């Protein structure tokens, strides 16, 4: 704001339109930052770059769980029934991170290709990692499921958000899902950016069928009760025959809960 | 119907709109560019161990020192930016000698914690401070109720621990110490 | 630009947006002329005052300071008066020690830095306003003009203010030195009338001497003879 | 005029101060209250919003005390209205430790008003927002009632009303015939505008809190007894068909 | 009375005499503008209300920081005005006038104490 | 590139373009969403490119429930098989270092299309006025010279103002009409800027001006008590959630 | 860059870009000579205001006369030098007043230069535009000069020239100064050579120039301004000398 | 969308009329854990609850200590807590010292909302972010008094401002009418009942994470831990379902 | 103050202008007009009649305490115009200074020394970046021992004047040419002839018949300069001479 007595502030900008406008010695300069920006894959089978995920092998589903919630959620119900093993992962240096990006593979029948990704992408690095992990013209019979959190804090409505009710599930569905929806779509006021609304929006513009997740928990650290709420997903074609073993999970989820992740210490 | 870019981690006194000041949370993220430490408070009293990593083989290896003293039984740790640790290394000693003078008896790490915490809890608006301290110590040494190891982090509190460590890769640091803690091992 | 908006920024040629922008303030005033002549000094101006409804009397613009100094303002009105104040305050001040009346130049010197002071710092607007001051000391006479920076001029036929660039051009060919004050009413009153936009009258002009008695302000009935003669 | 509410003190081209009009509309979401003067006395009625029934009565109340002999019935932002209350009870204060006898209305208002205003000229604080009602009683200069805006109003009316329900209420208020009326049915109209003004889509819970200074109790500000407005109360609940 | 709870910058005045007074014409002559201005403030205060000295005092406070550096005389031609010695001259200005200091202070160490950071 | 929402693309020959730009204020896209909610156009294909923020969203337009349930990318086409239109929805913010191949990649759509007109809104800062601007109307025009010999004389005829030169135009806060304009300059592509001054905050009466203004001359409505262009059904909760309960 | 709103802020190379546009500001003054001599220490200088209706002043515009033997010569605005020339007048006479001995030069271009440095550390007051230009004599280090700077660089410089045109006069004179045999005359002589060459060759006269000298004679240091007709003569020997250039 | 140029500070109206700073710090105060403050006819039960840094770390203070007849609870920002319990201690020091008496608790509170009022209006501060719930008995029986990031006060007779407590909130008023006649260890249960529904499922109050401390009739305020609280926690009946 | 000062050249006070104007004291200016009202004020030769006009909103208001005719001295009065927050506070702060001057100089103040006061007090706010210039018109009004009634203007800008009529208001430019008109016919005036003409000029610029219960008269006389209020009674009698 303002710096000293007198001083003429300009107003902050809302469209982003406060970006300026080259010599060689300064021409160097964005280029190390974009090499050290850059997204590279890393799968861990011998220091390996690799051609994307996609090209070397087809699949059916590819749910994607973003967000240490769905990572969480994923990681205790679905990964009893059956043996599963790692294909790679990704390397990022975005400034709010760096927590991991792993993809899994299941030995059974391999249309299944769960991932877990709570790394924070930039808001650029985006479109390299669809350019890397999907490409320019996959096949149009994949389904997509993606499951993520936000703040309750983000839906908005005539009546005050603390007075509305606990967290719930919202739905978002493109054209081309003939399979009907197990919660009430998302209203017209609110709107999702980043990484799932890429994976929507290139879903959509590829003629491919696609579903997205929403979940408007108030509390973001990990806990029981937001990741519980996820239950009524686990009645759909998208994810139907992965679910084994119901009680075991439970208790697995609630010791990996116990492990007592490091709180924030700025509050009580 | 649109995206828009909006900023409120400009300012130190600006609130979310789901709270999390953001300034706080910048300030503890920027602990990490430092150096690890180590403390275990044991029945037989506490231990530290902090790194040095000398930038080159000229600087005499005794010209840094993270181990520095508070009194004749307090001892603590710093960690991430230097001079902000020195300033409250000096606090604490003048502090602590100032009691020891007024009440004619030696100090107890909770009443020093104290002190410490409440003078850097005046970040805000005099040669009053405008920034938070971007530092972290490790507190430890004996009393009468026996050792004690206290933590204390830039925000605003000295919550109790056994042992926690405070650089980079904490992670690896923390869950090995969650595996090999006994609470009734031996110093040696 | 990015650069103007703020007196305490130099923009990256070198100069002050700022006090450019007031000096063509002050250049869009009302015009005044000052004449310096081997006898004296005359100092004519016009207001705006042309409507009946206002009255000669209470507002006026050459206000005299002690006995040897008088001056006139070609800026924004409510702009001047404290500037005035302090002028006669520190005359006064002066006046008390060194039990001798001012000179002009130390009082040229101090206002030119009281002025000033409202340039450098930051946070307050430079003041809207350029005066003439003419002395009369040691038998000699002394015509000085002040700019809103603040640098004075030994100035000798200024006619700043509304369109002084005809005025100087007009000027740069009629004074010649040698001359007593008859003389330079007419030239001041023709200096005037070379851009007035109408007729000098009764009441439009405000005429001032500083011959070697004080500082007389000529009274209307006398403006009244000299604009006929 | 977008663009120019940013700071008290700054205007608009066509003249206005936005803050102030920003300000001013910032008072009417809150609930209502109004204040009717009889021939010998004032009275005053709030409809108090009650939250949840974990609180009870004498919870945040909107009917302070200023002196033996004043009181408001401030709608508005409650913290402003505690310090508006704080300054004003000291303002009296001053003004009896040293003058004698008590503050008549005007100064008191008056000076409550331009210390409201005092905050509007600068751009360190922000303008207050909240309305302002200080009706009262007097020996012999009689009953008078003042209301406050936010902004420097300070005008003197005989009945008028504040809040969110304030233009219904002013109509109905129109037509009484309080000039020649007294304390016992004032209180009874009081009730029964209250009950004719009140929404119940938004609103669940009511209490309504009354209060009047007058002969009948000889000068002096306190809360209607229990038993006159329990009776006020069935009337009014009665009267609605 | 306080305890220590450098020497050459700040020297050679003993605590025996600064508590207790010179001639007595020593309280009213050292402090005076600021007790004319509390009388007046403590008069309006009294008689206009609660307003006025605020509103005052804090335009006194709003005006003063807009001068020169410590180090360098100033003119205050305004906060004359308001403050109602506009044309009131007396012996503040013609008696050891601030101008001529006979003794004047490194500028970094008065700027950093007109700041209060000492 | 042009992403048909069929098998196939319908090829627009000579087409008028309503493009909107980033600019303070959002106002040419407002202007624009209502006048895509009042022509009652239709979408026709999709505009896919890595320089956009990704979002994804409903149906801004959802008049009934046959249309509410669709998905909206951040760009979008539409278009009026009938007089000739087509209008653009870029309703996101540019990432950064990537205007300038996003500005390429549509003129070159553009210069491939064949379309015959193109048309540009946008706004400006308001306080980088100088004394000349105060005294007069905000609203103005700007044409590339290759537009003048076609509609000039009507221009002309509707009096309408000129930009200011320097010696090269430079519009504060444009965002990337600066580079169409100038990679227009050379390309012989015309199109004609509409630009407003405005300031930030609250724009929508300024947008509506700004429909009007370009009605003046488009007459795409009935030629000229307020209830013209049909606000859109997504207009309703412009400033957040309601109120917190207990706060007065 | 965007790095020089206020001065109190770097760049990412590292700079203080405010006091280095300030620096631009001395460029728009008349150039200053000064070289240094064995006896005296002579100040040429330059007047700007030549019109036609200016009366003449004591001690010219520039040189000024600190308090028995140091002078001064100001460049750029000169709203902002009659304030540094009373501080140092002012400074002088206090040191004067502490200690009953002349002043030396470094407790007084160390002292000025301490606040021209303090105004470029305290952001809310821009730095003063000047390049004051020493001279003066001691028992010390016999004669000296010095020439400042508006940020504060101090340099003992022996023979400089401050102002427009400064390059190519301060080229000159590195190439055609006699180090260690100097004279008065000769030095003069060289001055006028050095005005010559710079300026836009308008051939000078007794209106457009002002020389001060520092001889020392009889134990008290004097400051003399030559007469007007004093350098006429001087500017017909110099034109005679380059008119007997012979040649062919 | 439109609020970006009007939440970046504190002393801005919107144009509907709301300070958005108090809104965001309301919501701030919501990240802590559940306090439930019940009351009776005698005792005044404070019981908190406690989370963990880790396993190997120890838990927060929820419950500190002013005098010998108050005892105030904390939940939201940590660091105002210490800074605002100063003030508290002070003003009951002072208020010992002067007079003989203890300070009522209806004077301290006001005391605290008008401190708490100075920073919403200045420029360059922030409003705190403390949820205090103050409790103590003086005179007139127990009073529980809630404090809110904003300067507003309120009564109160049980509530449990913090975390997730909307449930508890149910379940205080579902039995909100036997906390008049009880002994202070059926007050005790009601109040680690009505708790426990705070805490998710699958999960028990164990000896580490509660801080009950009682202040009443004959004894000074007292805070129990570790151990000592096992004995109020033992009937508890055995699962919520 | 720690919200700086707003870019622009027309958004804050001490920011010239490109051709050097300060258009926020304009906007000040068209500020007075914003409320809404006219007021007259005329000398003659022997009495310095002001007339003005009272507007009720409404019928609960009372019509005893809407004034826009303040009090400053004994005998002084003003007929503040514009909004009333600042009014409120121009009157006092000319009460205070008025009381000032009496305690330091002993005597009852001339017009010309007030209004310069007053303009000195609202300039000094159009220098420093933290003030706004509080929009209203000091017209001032009484008589003088030594030159007879005396009627005085004041701006927001600071700039006074001295007038023998007066206008101000959202009317001021037609009232102000009917009072050229008029003035310029006769000169002679008397108290009966000032009121008259006032009440007239009001009359024809606003074009309105005026109740008699509209309008109220503060004047000042030679034989009695006590400051004094005509009643309903006076004004009610003049108005029906009027035109009769």
């Amino acid at each position: 704001a303002a710096t000293f007595f007198g001083e003429v502030v300009k107003a902050p900008c809302r469209a982003g339109t406060e970006d300026e406008e080259e010599t060689p010695e300064d021409r160097e300069v964005r280029l190390q930052l974009a090499r050290k920006r850059e997204v590279r894959l890393l799968r861990r089978q011998t220091k390996t770059s690799l051609v994307s995920l996609l090209e070397k092998y087809p699949c059916s589903k590819f749910i994607i769980a973003i967000g240490n919630n769905a990572v969480a959620f994923l990681s205790s119900f679905v990964m009893n029934s059956g043996v599963w093993e790692e294909v790679g992962c990704a390397k990022l240096w975005n400034e709010w991170c760096r927590a991991f990006c792993v993809f899994y593979h299941l030995k059974s029948n391999p249309s299944v290709f769960l991932c877990q990704c709570s790394c924070y992408v930039a808001e650029d690095q985006q479109y390299q990692w669809l350019e890397k992990v999907f490409g320019s013209c996959p096949r149009k019979n994949m389904q997509i499921t993606i499951l993520t959190c936000r703040h309750v804090t983000d839906y908005k409505t005539s009546e005050s958000t603390g007075s509305l009710p606990s967290p719930f599930l919202r739905a978002l569905k493109t054209q081309n899902f003939k399979d009907s929806a197990c919660c009430p779509l998302l209203e017209q006021p609110n709107i999702v950016h980043d990484l799932p609304a890429a994976v929507l929006s290139y879903c959509q513009v590829w003629k491919i069928p696609a579903i997205l997740y929403l979940c408007y928990t108030d509390v973001m650290k990990l806990d029981l009760i937001t990741v519980e709420a996820f239950k009524p997903i686990l009645s759909t074609r998208s994810l139907k025959g992965l679910v084994k073993n119901i009680p075991q999970s439970t208790e697995i989820l609630k010791k990996l809960m116990t492990t007592n992740e490091i709180q924030s210490n700025i509050y009580t | 119907m649109f995206l828009t870019r909006s900023e409120y981690d400009r300012g130190v006194n600006t609130f979310s709109p789901e709270g999390r000041l953001f300034q706080v949370e910048y300030a503890i993220e920027a602990i990490k560019l430092g150096s690890t430490a180590i403390g275990i408070q044991t029945s037989e009293g506490v231990c530290l161990a902090v790194e040095k990593r000398i930038t080159s083989p000229l600087m005499e290896p005794s010209s840094i020192e993270k181990i520095v003293e508070i009194d004749a039984h307090i001892g603590c740790a710093m960690s991430g930016l230097i001079a902000d640790a020195k300033t409250l290394i000096d606090k604490a000693r003048v502090e602590t000698q100032n009691h020891w003078f007024t009440y004619n008896e030696t100090m107890t790490v909770e009443s020093v914690t104290q002190a410490v915490s409440n003078l850097a809890l005046q970040f805000g608006e005099p040669g009053a401070m405008s920034r938070p301290f971007g530092v972290a110590l490790l507190f430890g040494g004996v009393d009468e109720k026996g050792p004690q190891l206290f933590h204390m982090d830039p925000s605003g509190t000295f919550v109790q621990c056994d042992a926690r460590a405070i650089g980079s890769a904490s992670e690896g640091a923390q869950s090995s110490l969650q595996e090999v803690y006994h609470k009734s091992m031996t110093l040696k | 630009r990015g650069y103007s908006f703020s007196l305490t920024t130099f923009s990256p040629s070198g100069k002050l947006v700022q006090i450019e922008y007031a000096l063509a303030a002050v250049a869009g005033g009302a015009p005044s002329v000052g004449i310096k002549a081997a006898n004296g000094v005359v100092l004519a101006t016009e207001k705006k005052q042309k409507s009946i409804l206002y009255d000669e009397r209470s507002v006026h613009k050459v206000e005299p300071i002690t006995k040897h100094i008088g001056l006139v303002y070609s800026g924004m009105g409510p702009d001047y008066r404290v500037l005035v104040h302090r002028a006669r305050k520190l005359a006064q001040q002066y006046y008390l020690v060194y039990q001798e009346p001012i000179p002009t130049a130390q009082l040229v010197q101090r206002v030119a830095s009281v002025m000033q002071e409202y340039t450098q710092s930051g946070g307050v607007r430079p003041f809207g306003v350029s005066l003439l001051i003419c002395g009369w000391n040691e038998g000699r006479p002394y015509l000085f003009q002040s700019d809103p920076s603040g640098a004075y001029f030994a100035w000798k036929a200024t006619a700043m203010g509304k369109n002084y660039v005809n005025g100087k051009t007009f000027l740069e060919k009629r004074y010649n030195e040698d001359l007593e004050l008859e003389d330079a009413i007419h030239t001041a009153i023709l200096t005037l009338k070379e851009s007035f936009e109408g007729q000098m009258t009764e009441d439009n002009i405000e005429v001032g001497i500083c011959n070697e008695a004080g500082f007389r302000r000529l009274t209307p009935t006398e403006v009244k003879d000299y604009l006929a003669a | 005029g977008t663009g120019y509410d940013l700071s008290a003190s700054t205007f608009s081209p066509d003249g206005r101060v936005f803050q102030v009009e920003y300000a001013m509309k910032a008072v009417e979401n809150s609930s209502t209250a109004i204040g009717i003067r009889c021939k010998d006395g004032v009275v005053f009625g709030v409809e108090k919003l009650v939250l949840s029934k974990l609180y009870e009565e004498g919870s945040n109340k909107r009917l302070f005390n200023v002196d033996r002999h004043v009181g408001m019935a401030v709608a508005g932002l409650l913290a402003d209205a505690r310090s508006l209350a704080d300054i004003a009870r000291e303002e009296a204060s001053n003004f009896r430790s040293n003058f004698g006898y008590n503050i008549p209305l005007k100064h008191l208002a008056d000076r409550v008003a331009m210390y409201v205003h005092a905050y509007t000229l600068y751009s360190a604080v922000r303008p207050f927002g909240c309305s302002f009602m200080l009706g009262s009683y007097s020996v012999n200069d009689g009953a008078q009632l003042y209301m406050i805006d936010p902004s420097g109003v300070s005008y003197g009316y005989w009945g008028c009303a504040i809040g969110k329900a304030r233009q219904a209420a002013k109509t109905e208020i129109e037509k009484l015939q309080m000039k020649e009326m007294t304390c016992r049915d004032i209180v009874k109209e009081v009730a029964k505008i209250i009950y004719i003004v009140h929404d119940e889509v938004k609103d669940k819970a009511f209490e309504l809190e009354l209060s009047w200074v007058g002969e009948l109790t000889n000068g002096r500000h306190e809360i209607v007894p229990k038993d006159i407005r329990e009776e006020a109360e069935k009337y009014a609940k009665e009267s609605l068909k | 009375s306080p305890v220590t709870e450098d020497l050459l910058r700040k020297g050679f005045s003993c605590v025996k005499n600064e508590l207790l007074p010179s001639h007595p014409l020593e309280l009213s002559e050292k402090n005076f503008q600021l007790n004319q201005d509390k009388m007046n403030f403590s008069t309006l205060r009294n008689i206009q209300g609660l307003f006025a000295p605020l509103k005052l005092q804090m335009e006194f406070k709003a005006v003063q920081q807009v001068q020169r550096l410590p180090f360098l005389s100033s003119s205050n031609l305004s906060l004359d005005v308001l403050r109602g010695n506009d044309e009131t001259i007396g012996f503040e200005d013609i008696l050891n006038d601030p101008s001529q200091s006979e003794v004047m202070g490194e500028p970094h160490l008065m700027v950093e104490y007109k700041l209060g950071l000492l | 590139m042009f992403v048909p929402c069929g098998e196939s693309a319908p090829d627009l020959a000579g087409f008028t373009l309503l493009m909107p730009a980033v600019s303070v204020g959002n106002v040419g896209q407002l202007a624009m969403d209502l006048i895509i909610s009042t022509l009652n156009m239709s979408k026709i294909g999709y505009f896919y490119t890595d320089c956009l923020v990704p979002m994804v969203g409903n149906n801004p337009y959802a008049t009934t429930e046959g249309n509410s349930t669709e998905l909206s990318i951040n760009a979008e086409v539409y278009s009026l098989p009938s007089r000739k239109l087509v209008a653009l929805q870029l309703r996101s913010i540019f990432i950064k270092y990537k205007s300038k191949p996003f500005c390429e990649k549509l003129l070159s759509w553009v210069k491939s299309s064949g379309c015959a007109r193109v048309i540009v809104l946008s706004s400006s800062h308001s306080y980088q006025r100088n004394d000349l601007q105060l005294r007069s109307t905000p609203f103005r025009y700007l044409l590339t010279p290759s537009m003048q010999k076609s509609v000039q004389n009507k221009i002309k005829s509707l009096n309408w103002e000129e930009m200011e030169k320097s010696f090269c135009i430079r519009i504060p806060g444009g965002g990337i009409t600066k580079t169409l304009y100038d990679e227009s300059c050379s390309k012989e592509i015309q199109m004609a800027v509409l630009l407003k001054f405005v300031s930030e905050g609250d724009n929508i009466p300024d947008a509506l001006g700004l429909v009007e203004y370009l009605n003046e001359w488009l007459q795409i409505l009935k030629p000229l008590s307020a209830s013209r262009w049909k606000i859109p059904s997504s207009w309703r909760l412009l400033f957040g959630s309601g109120l917190p309960p207990a706060l007065f | 860059r965007r790095y020089d709103s206020r001065t109190t802020i770097f760049s990412p190379e590292g700079r203080l870009y405010q006091v280095e546009y300030a620096m631009e500001a001395i460029g728009h003054a008349g150039t200053c000579l000064g070289i240094l001599a064995n006896d005296g220490v002579l100040l040429a200088a330059e007047r700007r205001n030549i019109h036609k209706l200016l009366d003449e002043v004591f001690f010219s515009e520039k040189i000024y006369k600190l308090n028995e033997d140091m002078a001064c010569s100001v460049a750029g605005i000169t709203s902002d030098a009659n304030v540094l020339t009373n501080e140092l007048r002012l400074i002088a006479q206090r040191y004067l007043l502490q200690y009953q001995e002349p002043i030396p030069c470094e407790q007084l271009v160390t002292a000025l230069c301490d606040i021209k440095q303090a105004y470029t550390q305290f952001g809310g007051k821009r730095p003063f535009g000047v390049s004051l230009l020493y001279i003066g004599w001691d028992k010390h280090y016999g004669f000296q000069l010095y020439q400042s700077d508006p940020s504060g660089n101090y340099g003992g410089w022996k023979a400089t020239c401050i102002g427009n045109n400064s390059a190519a006069a301060v080229s000159m004179l590195k190439q055609d100064y006699k180090e260690g045999e100097m004279t008065l005359k000769s030095a003069l002589a060289l001055a006028i050579k050095v005005l010559n060459k710079t300026m836009d060759v308008s051939k000078l006269s007794a209106e457009k120039v002002e020389i001060a000298t520092l001889t020392r004679e009889n134990g008290k240091t004097v400051i003399r301004v030559l007469k007007q007709k004093e350098v006429e003569q001087l500017i017909k020997k110099h034109e005679e000398e380059e008119a007997k250039a012979e040649r062919e | 969308m439109f609020r970006n140029q009007y939440d970046n500070d504190v002393t801005v109206w919107s144009p509907q009329g709301r300070i958005h700073q108090i809104e965001y710090a309301m919501e701030a105060v919501k990240q802590g854990s559940a306090t439930v403050g019940l009351k009776s006819k005698t005792h005044a039960v404070l019981v908190a609850l406690k989370r963990a840094q880790s396993e190997l770390a120890a838990h927060q203070k929820k419950i500190l200590h002013v005098d010998n007849h108050i005892g105030i609870s904390i939940a939201g920002l940590t660091a105002d807590a210490r800074l605002l319990c100063n003030f508290m201690r002070q003003e009951c020091l002072d208020s010992r010292f002067v007079f003989d008496r203890p300070l009522p608790v209806s004077r301290l509170v006001s005391l605290i909302g008008s401190k708490t009022q100075i920073p919403t209006q200045r420029y360059g501060r922030r409003p705190y972010g403390v949820g205090l719930l103050i409790a103590g008995y003086d005179d007139m029986g127990p009073h529980i008094f809630q404090t809110c990031p904003s300067a507003n006060y309120f009564d109160c007779r049980a509530m449990s401002i913090g975390a997730r407590s909307q449930s508890a909130r149910t379940y205080l008023e579902r039995h909100m009418s036997e906390f008049m006649e009880c002994n202070l260890n059926e007050l005790v249960k009601h109040g680690l009942r009505a708790l426990r529904e705070t805490l998710p499922a699958e999960q028990d109050l164990t000896t580490k994470n509660v801080s009950i401390g009682i202040v009443g009739k004959d004894l000074e305020f007292t805070i129990y831990d570790d151990d000592d609280v096992s004995p109020f926690l033992e009937g508890l009946e055995e699962r919520p379902q | 103050m720690s919200r700086g000062s707003s870019a622009g050249f027309d958004r804050h006070i001490t920011i010239f202008s490109p051709e050097g104007r300060l258009y926020q004291v304009e906007y000040a200016f068209k500020a007075i007009n914003q409320g809404g009202l006219t007021s007259v004020a005329v000398r003659g030769k022997d009495c310095a009649v002001i007339v003005t006009q009272k507007k009720v909103p409404d019928k609960l208001l009372d019509s005893s305490t809407v004034t826009h005719l303040f009090k400053i001295t004994e005998n002084i009065g003003c007929v503040m115009t514009g909004m009333t927050a600042d009014s409120r506070s121009q009157v006092q702060r000319a009460r205070y200074e008025a009381a000032n001057w009496k305690y330091k100089y002993g005597y009852e103040i001339p017009v010309d020394m007030l209004c310069k006061r007053i303009a000195d007090i609202s300039q000094v706010y159009t220098q420093n970046a933290e003030m706004r210039p509080l929009g209203c018109c000091m017209i001032l009004i009484g008589i003088d021992e030594e030159q007879g009634p005396q009627v005085y203007k004041c701006d927001p800008a600071g700039y006074y004047c001295g007038f023998k009529a007066t206008a101000a208001g959202v009317k001021q430019t037609e009232s102000t040419s009917f009072l050229e008109k008029k003035v310029k016919k006769k000169f002679d005036w008397t108290f009966e002839q000032t009121v008259e003409t006032a009440i007239t000029c009001l009359s024809t610029v606003l074009s309105i018949d005026f109740k008699p219960s509209e309008i109220e008269v503060g004047v000042v006389t030679v034989e009695n300069p006590k400051f004094r209020i005509l009643t309903e009674a006076e004004i009610d009698a003049h108005l029906v001479a009027l035109a009769e």
